[PDB]
RNA sequence: CGAAGAACCUUACCUGGUCUUGACAUCCACGGAAGUUUUCAGAGAUGAGAAUGUGCCUUCGGGAACCGUGAGACAGGUGC
RNA sequence: GGUCCGGCCGGGAACUCAAAGGAGACUGCCAGUGAUAAACUGGAGGAAGGUGGGGAUGACGUCAAGUCAUCAUGGCCCUUACGACCAGGGCUACACACGUGCUACAAUGGCGCAUACAAAGAGAAGCGACCUCGCGAGAGCAAGCGGACCUCAUAAAGUGCGUCGUAGUCCGGAUUGGAGUCUGCAACUCGACUCCAUGAAGUCGGAAUCGCUAGUAAUCGUGGAUCAGAAUGCCACGGUG
């Protein structure tokens, strides 16, 4: 009944973001969850390598953007910490929706 | 090819009709609007549709308003 | 209360839960000719399992999903070899000389730039 | 192109991007453009000090002005009046408020962009050419580095035909994936054209 | 009957041979059969004493034969008389579908020569 | 597309809001999807020359209508260039 | 190439079991359709089975092991020949050549269904006639009539 | 292939209509809060009205946005 | 355990699955060979042995190779303009030639019924279920979802039957005509899609030449991006093989 979307590109960053919040969440409820990792909403492109000619060589980039959700299922009064007070990261969907 | 079921009557013919409900033929109508499909009152007139270069008068018939009037002016010539 | 073996074949991954027994041949509350499309493959993939013998030592109950039709029947092979090592290692060895404890060393390969299919580089004539 | 000049796969394995922010999938675009525009105005108002590199951080409700320099002696100016003004400019393009962040030192011999814009200023005053890049690489080897390799376009003496300015010394592997390859570019704006500048320092191993 | 237009073919399914009725085709066949409440498992060979009525009746409801072949070809000259695109393109042989006459159009120009 | 060509389109996208804001629901809904003759026409065709159909979009940074990637605000060159110096987050050489 | 080629496992017929019979599916694979193949196989088997003695495996197997070649001709300038020199092939490639030729031979028939085509052709393999056989009789004709080393 | 779809616009090209510190820039000065919906005429581009809104600060001039005009230094150039 | 038999319900986290963190493989070990050097050939254990597979990985260089048109830029030239703004046209001509693809020439098949299993992506100027209406494309009504949730989605070849019988046809779909649909202000040269009709050429391609060494080729679909609205293109994913 709570979806707090942690959504960042590379996992060597989403996990630092996970680990700054997930500590207080331990105490929090009695049916709280670990970080549910989901599949990857993935993007990836291919754009033409050059200012002109050919199309057998395009530069390929990738960009995973996997989607953790710790959650704090079953509300308490202690929710405020991991909601607002310990998260405000740039590269990660900060989500304060319940 | 198609007109859907929204054929354009056009407004730049609209003006013509109001200067043609008191006058029959008096000029070759300088009309740049191609995408028309004209009312009978305007049929029987020399509608000079624009063909990207200069206009050409078209002695409209009813079967030239089954379809755009642009189509009945060549906009290129082959030889 | 069950004994497991895997089932990882080219896109079709498979749960396989053994009741010890004999006298069943079911796969998805269905059976071979009810679950498979009636491919050729499905009849074939009974043979490598009868080497160390089956439906006389084990009941077949399979719950595979995802991947191909043939891939599927493939997955049976990668599940039952795996559930035919969990009772003795004598089984296992003749499954590895069978080559169906080996996970399929082929897998669908990526398209690459300039390629019109997975490894088909456009025909030309320009010389 | 020679190689593919790599340094963006090398921010894809080690060290976050230089413009880390998050947005929704079609909310990306707005957030994008606003950033690259803001970075431009930023680098012009920030050429008063030697740019090691600006980077930005946006959690989409503020942005962070996180210039690092070899001249924080100018970035301060007098107290906090200086940067205060510069923030106002930020506020225009990218519509959110901004907050100033610290500029750390490590010597302009270190980190590739310092050694870029420097040699470039020399060249636009029309001196050293051969010797220009060279002096700045004997510098960088003097203290620190595990090899620097500069490359700079040709056109010695200002001349019409280019003949590449290339000197390395030490070791710069350029295919390592346990790598510590710093890389930035400059380009001169000479009275005869454009000299691309490339600095490749192998600061360490990781 | 053999009805309007000479010949109805036989030694094959009812729907099939009905496709060979110069303006009746794939759908239009099985549509008469559906109408006339009759099968296609049976051939035309068998020509039912029911089906025999509906032959002329349903092909009489459609524009077919001479009637159609008239109207169409009356209209190729209709536009032609009015300086239409569709018009003059018919006397050069040209298409009207925006086709490739840089390369192709070898059903409008005839084949490579 | 050149400095000028961009410009053309900026003003087109600007003017879009003066034929598509309040005018937007007016241009579309209240004027289409039935309602419907020589009326609807001259109303809807208010200039002819601004509507979101007529928006050619292009980049906000360098223009050009080819190469474009509307979803992400980016275009051909403005991927490679930028991404490399790490000016777009998340991007790295492909290996899916 | 470095080293020499490996072997690649192929599964025999399930209903009767003969690797060689399954290598005949491989030869009949076009469109990749192994499914629609497994039909034709049995379809030709029965034709054979009635009309002919031996096993049903030796309605194919034996009958074919006498209209398969034992010489293939290529050429090289090693030996001092500019000519097409006989080559005694491995027994497996013996098969492959004939199997292939027999299958070309039933798409040259319009005798209805790749069943009935390919069927009657293989029945005449034991009867030693049909343009499938005569390819041997052209290779081995060349080689032995115009021998130029071996 | 550039071109990750070219109906108009795109679009550079052409034919016509049309403009000339300018479509797009900065800077200086003036008027007018910015603006709003419409009319006529024109193919539109536009051009000229007609009614209506009276913002932020002021030292009451000025500015800050923004719009036209004026004057140039300039501006524009997918021109080579 | 429930079942109104559907992961639909609680329940269970075993399992797949995702996907972060490890475990691993290094010629390390066994035999032979070798110089009792590396290494080579076989072998074992193991998911895998001897660049494991596939990416990314483009050396120092060469072609005054391309790109002043993404952008940048030295010079030169244009300045009531090759500037600038708009409507229409032209970009998709054509009497032809050539290149890269797509679809067939058929029963390894086509069409008709029903039926078998997917993977990976997409999304609030969006995809759009449901129900109503439409032969249909689709439209109307609108749920749901900014999303492992819902919508795109029904995978299609395949399979079991029905048939047609080797005919230019029951093959094949071009052309055109008519009728219609959708996005737009409006599809005239220059839109796609559907509907019915018309029904093409073609009965496997001289000379020649190219691709492709395995999950490839072949063939069959699927998804994306650009997309108001036009994919036999490109880009990606799996099926059989």
């Amino acid at each position: 009944r709570i979806r707090i979307r942690l959504k960042a590109f590379d996992h060597r960053l989403i996990d630092q973001a996970t680990a700054e919040i997930v500590e207080t969440a331990k105490r929090t409820g009695a049916q709280v969850r670990g970080p549910i990792p989901l599949p990857t909403r993935k993007e990836r492109f291919t754009v033409l390598i050059s200012p002109h000619v050919n199309k057998d060589a395009r530069d390929q980039y990738e960009i995973r953007t996997h989607l953790r959700l710790v959650d704090i299922v079953e509300p308490t009064e202690k929710t405020v910490d991991a909601l607002m007070r310990l998260d405000l990261a740039a590269g990660v969907d900060v989500q304060i929706s319940l | 090819r198609s007109l859907k079921k929204g054929p354009f009557i056009d407004l730049h013919l609209l003006k013509k009709v109001e200067k043609a409900v008191e006058s029959g033929d008096k000029k070759p109508l300088r009309t740049w609007s191609r995408r028309s499909t004209i009312f009978p009152n305007m049929i029987g007139l020399t509608i000079a549709v624009h063909n990207g270069r200069q206009h050409v008068p078209v002695f409209v018939t009813d079967e030239m308003v089954g379809h755009k009037l642009g189509e009945f002016a060549p906009t290129r010539t082959y030889r | 209360n069950q004994y497991y073996g895997t089932g990882r074949r080219k896109s079709s991954a498979a749960r396989v839960f053994i009741k010890p027994g004999n006298g069943k041949i079911v796969i998805n509350q269905r059976s071979l000719e009810q679950y498979f499309g009636r491919e050729t493959a499905r009849m074939v993939v009974r043979q490598p399992l009868e080497l160390v013998d089956m439906v006389e030592k084990l009941d077949l109950y399979i719950t595979v999903k995802g991947g191909g039709i043939s891939g599927q029947a493939g997955a049976i092979r990668h599940g039952i070899t795996r559930a035919l090592m969990e009772y003795d290692e004598s089984l296992r060895s003749e499954l590895r000389k069978a080559g169906f404890v080996t996970r399929d060393a082929r897998q669908v390969e990526r398209k690459k730039v300039g390629l019109r299919k997975a490894r088909r580089r456009p025909q030309f004539s320009k010389r | 192109g020679q190689k593919v000049h790599p340094n963006g796969i090398r921010l894809g394995i080690v060290k976050p991007w230089n413009s880390t922010w998050f947005a929704n999938t079609k909310e990306f675009a707005d957030n994008l453009d606003s950033d690259f525009k803001v970075r431009q105005y930023l680098t012009k108002e920030l050429a008063k000090a030697s740019v090691s590199r600006i980077v930005i951080e946006r959690p989409a409700k503020s942005i962070r002005v996180t210039i690092h320099t070899a001249r924080p002696g100018i970035v301060i100016g007098k107290k906090g009046e200086d940067v205060e003004k510069l923030r106002k400019v930020v506020a225009d393009i990218a519509g959110v408020p901004a907050q100033i962040n610290i500029a750390e030192v490590r010597k302009p011999e270190l980190d590739a962009k310092l050694v870029a814009d420097s040699i470039t200023s020399q060249l636009e005053r029309r001196v050293m050419f051969r010797r220009a890049m060279k002096r700045a690489v004997q510098n960088a080897m003097r203290l620190g580095a595990k090899g620097i390799k500069v490359e700079v376009s040709g056109r010695l003496g200002g001349a019409e035909i280019a003949r590449t300015e290339w000197y390395r010394e030490g070791r710069v592997p350029l295919h390592t994936l346990r790598a510590d390859i710093d890389y930035n570019t400059s380009e001169a704006h000479t009275t005869y054209g454009v000299i691309g500048v490339k600095v490749w320092i192998f600061k360490g191993e990781i | 009957a053999r009805i309007a237009g000479i010949n109805i073919p036989d030694h094959k399914h009812a729907v099939i041979a009905l496709t060979s009725i110069y303006g009746v085709g794939k759908t239009r066949s099985k549509a008469i059969l559906a109408a006339a409440g009759i099968a296609e498992d049976v051939k035309i060979s068998e020509l039912s004493e029911g089906q025999i009525d509906t032959l002329r009746d349903e092909v009489a409801k459609f524009v077919v034969e001479g009637d159609l072949r008239r109207e169409i070809s009356m209209s190729i000259k209709r536009l032609m008389d009015l300086g239409c695109y569709r018009g003059l393109r018919h006397r050069r042989g040209l298409p009207v579908r925006g086709q490739r006459t840089k390369t192709n159009a070898r059903t409008r120009k005839g084949p490579r020569k | 597309a050149k400095q000028s060509m961009k410009a053309r389109e900026v003003k087109r996208v600007a003017l879009a809001d003066k034929y598509f804001a309040k005018r937007a629901e007016l241009k579309a809904i209240i004027s289409d999807v039935n309602a419907r003759w020589n009326a609807v026409l001259k109303l809807q065709t208010l200039p002819r020359d601004s509507s979101p159909s007529r928006q050619r979009n292009r980049c906000r940074q360098t223009g050009r209508p080819h190469g474009f990637l509307r979803k992400f605000g980016l275009s051909r060159i403005k991927v490679r260039e930028a991404a490399m110096r790490g000016e777009i987050p998340g991007l790295k050489k492909a290996s899916w | 190439r470095r080293r020499v080629i490996g072997q690649r496992k192929i599964l025999p017929d399930p209903k009767f079991g003969s690797e060689l019979l399954a290598k005949f599916v491989n030869i009949l694979m076009v469109d990749g359709k192994k499914s629609t193949a497994e039909s034709i196989v049995y379809s030709a088997l029965e034709t054979l089975a009635q009309r002919s003695g031996k096993s049903e495996l030796e309605a194919f197997e034996v009958a074919l092991e006498n209209v398969r070649p034992t010489v293939e001709v290529k050429s090289r300038r090693v030996g001092g020949s500019t000519y097409q020199v006989p080559v005694e092939v491995r027994p497996v490639r013996r098969n492959a050549l004939a199997m292939r030729w027999i299958v070309e031979a039933a798409r040259k028939r319009g005798d209805k269904s790749m069943a009935l085509r390919l069927a009657n052709e293989l029945s005449d393999a034991a009867e030693n006639k049909g343009t499938a056989v005569k390819k041997r009789e052209d290779v081995h004709r060349m080689a032995e009539a115009n021998k130029a080393f071996a």
